[PDB]
């Protein structure tokens, strides 16, 4: 089964929406009172395991295009709602615990509550995927999950992120850095899960080296993308970034060695399952170094065990092949140095389903807008905790 | 379906087999 | 098959025993015919391919029978014969070549011959060694040829080397270590015909590995017996114990794998194993670097392939038990350093059979004697060239 | 026949088995 480290959600502030005199109208009236369920329907989802992504979807769409009206013009988006500022939003940060940031902006809003959705897609994803007994149909809603998941974070990042007026902190969840940290992640879990597939139908190892060798770059990347955030929050994520860098590595040379190996290669054959099952050993090491290291989210242990498996074919494989040449044991010559992959994956390579939130409420009309009078104007509360498990 | 070369592929873009 | 290297036999001047004056009576003038006729028939045996033991054993005990007579005393032995300087006797040497070394001496005659038929028996074990076909009865021959040489060289050593008047020089067949290293060779060499079998049978592998062990000993013991002469004559003979001693280490390592495999010890057997086969390939090196070299005797090319279709199902065997543990390959814990064999065989060592010289002739009386008139008294022949293959 | 330790053994010296 499929193991993925996960953050903890984002938390907030209930919203009211309850602007008093400001609002002059019924159908004005009635706006706020949907913002204020659908707002609180949405964030009580996220800890409801009995969700599913068809609901979550509903949810967000609800509350997302009544949000909007808060940030576009209503038939002439490009041209901004004159109650973006209205109101003060409140979130924590998947990195910085119960210490809150806010803003009165309802594109921070939008933006946060965007990033949790997001959130809740790979959460889903990885839940579903630590079954046991998990079917086929169950990791292509894995897969999908972490792809809907990808594409938003991308979107937030892409089209959103530069619209706020104030810039987030570093080691803050609306960051450049930080989101492509979660996009790509995303995208390597996915990867994963084809990985597994393409291993039980028995596809060609060249095809598996090569996504396993992606996949690894991946999660270097993402390590990289965080190495500049401050080691306190980033360690306990980037040490298993760089676990599952490791892990992956190891598969790509196992893999590798069988494609040497029906080249009619040895030495590198020998060399390439040496390198696998030493990086393996080292995967091991880091795996509970980062079940040492404090840091955000519980720390996961991998059930799989199908590495040495694979590897005892191989290594009996290439022994009948290559020994009265290189082994039996104590084998010359073997390469000094492990062979460099430089593998491309054709196939499996995992592209963001690309998204977009959906269009202001056709229940913003501009009568209801000018029954929100911002002439009738003249203590808060805190962020509920998410607690999950 | 097809990817862009042509080839068949599966949900996970896997080629069918 | 058994390779055994073999340094050319000894060359003589023909002796007449023509004394002339001096033989004053048909029974002393039969018994120098007696000494002329057997000396030569003993001669030409050497290189008579058709020879066997039986038939050996006949001529020398004819020759050494009547030359007693010259040595010992008739009854009274414990006294010594007139006769013993009357003669000059001219031998080569298996180290020396060509270059040839005299006594007056009787003995100088008695332990020379000696030698002689002592490396008969050694070169007619490896002819018969050599066989491709070589059945039961024909290795036991072999294996008690070797034993009968090491026992006659030892005698010569032991109860005759003293008797000479003037020593012989340092890298000359009669010198204590040279001997010494003939008598350890052969039975060493007698040992590896008892391993080859005990291998047959299927004997248990701690008793093959301590009689390799043992028998890497003898080689060794034989190599630095050796050392203290001159590399020139010496190297090619030394190379090949050289040898010898790695090849049997290697079978001491491979069959005390086999020992710490079943004893539920996984890394010193694999490191016993590495050593082994990494000790086989240094034989290798050492074998055709003996095959370089120049010196006594033909080189000599090892026909057996066994090794490796022992350690092939060792290193099989030691995997499938010790992965998980150290294996699959890219081996840890493997200890740094080959686990010191200290072995005693208490199976297949082997003792020389020892030898005595047959008792002078019965023709030799004290009148037949007293017919050698030694107040009767007042160029030389070269050594005819022994010319094997 | 046998060897010293009273146990059968070949004309090699080895047991017999």
């Amino acid at each position: 089964t499929h193991w993925f480290h996960r953050n903890p959600l984002k938390a907030t502030a209930p919203v009211s929406f309850n602007y008093y005199g400001v609002v002059t109208g019924p159908s004005a009236s009635k706006i706020c009172n949907d913002l204020r369920s659908s707002r609180a329907r949405l964030l009580e989802l996220f800890t409801d395991l009995s969700c599913n992504p068809e609901m979550m979807k509903n949810a967000a769409d609800s509350y997302f295009s009544l949000l909007q009206g808060f940030i576009n013009s209503l038939d002439e988006s490009t041209q901004e709602s004159k109650l973006r500022y209205i109101q003060n939003f409140k979130w924590t940060d998947t990195l910085q615990g119960q210490v809150p940031s806010a803003q009165q902006d309802a594109v921070f809003e939008l933006i946060s509550m965007g990033f949790n959705v997001a959130l809740w897609y790979t959460k889903y994803a990885s839940r579903l995927a630590g079954k046991e007994n998990i079917t086929e149909d169950e990791a292509k809603e894995v897969h999908r999950s972490l792809k809907i998941a990808a594409g938003i974070f991308k979107h937030l990042k892409e089209s959103h992120l530069p619209k706020l007026i104030t810039p987030a902190e570093k080691g803050r969840d609306l960051e450049s850095r930080l989101i492509e940290a979660y996009v790509i992640q995303c995208q390597a879990e996915a990867q994963e899960v084809t990985i597994a597939r393409a291993i039980e139908l028995k596809h060609a190892p060249g095809l598996i080296a090569a996504l396993a060798y992606e996949t690894a770059n991946f999660y270097q990347k993402a390590d990289h993308t965080l190495s500049s955030l401050e080691p306190a929050y980033s360690a306990k994520w980037r040490k298993y970034l760089h676990l599952k860098m490791c892990f992956y590595t190891a598969y790509a040379y196992c893999y590798h060695g069988e494609t040497l190996l029906a080249s009619d290669k040895c030495g590198e054959a020998i060399r390439s399952l040496q390198e696998a099952e030493k990086l393996y050993a080292k995967a091991e090491a880091l795996c509970k170094e980062y079940g040492e290291t404090k840091g955000p989210g519980p720390t996961v242990k991998p059930s799989g065990h199908l590495f040495f498996r694979k590897l005892g074919n191989l290594v009996k494989n290439t022994l009948e092949k290559c020994q009265r040449e290189n082994g039996f044991i104590y084998f010359q010559k073997i390469p000094t140095e492990a062979p460099q992959l430089e593998l491309k994956a054709n196939y499996g390579l995992v592209e963001p389903i690309p998204f977009e939130f959906p269009p202001t409420s056709v229940q913003w009309t501009p009568e209801t807008l000018a029954a929100f009078d911002l002439t009738k104007r003249p203590t808060k509360p805190k962020p509920e905790e998410e607690v999950k498990p | 379906t097809k990817n862009k070369d042509g080839v068949l592929v599966d949900e996970f873009g896997l080629p069918q087999i």
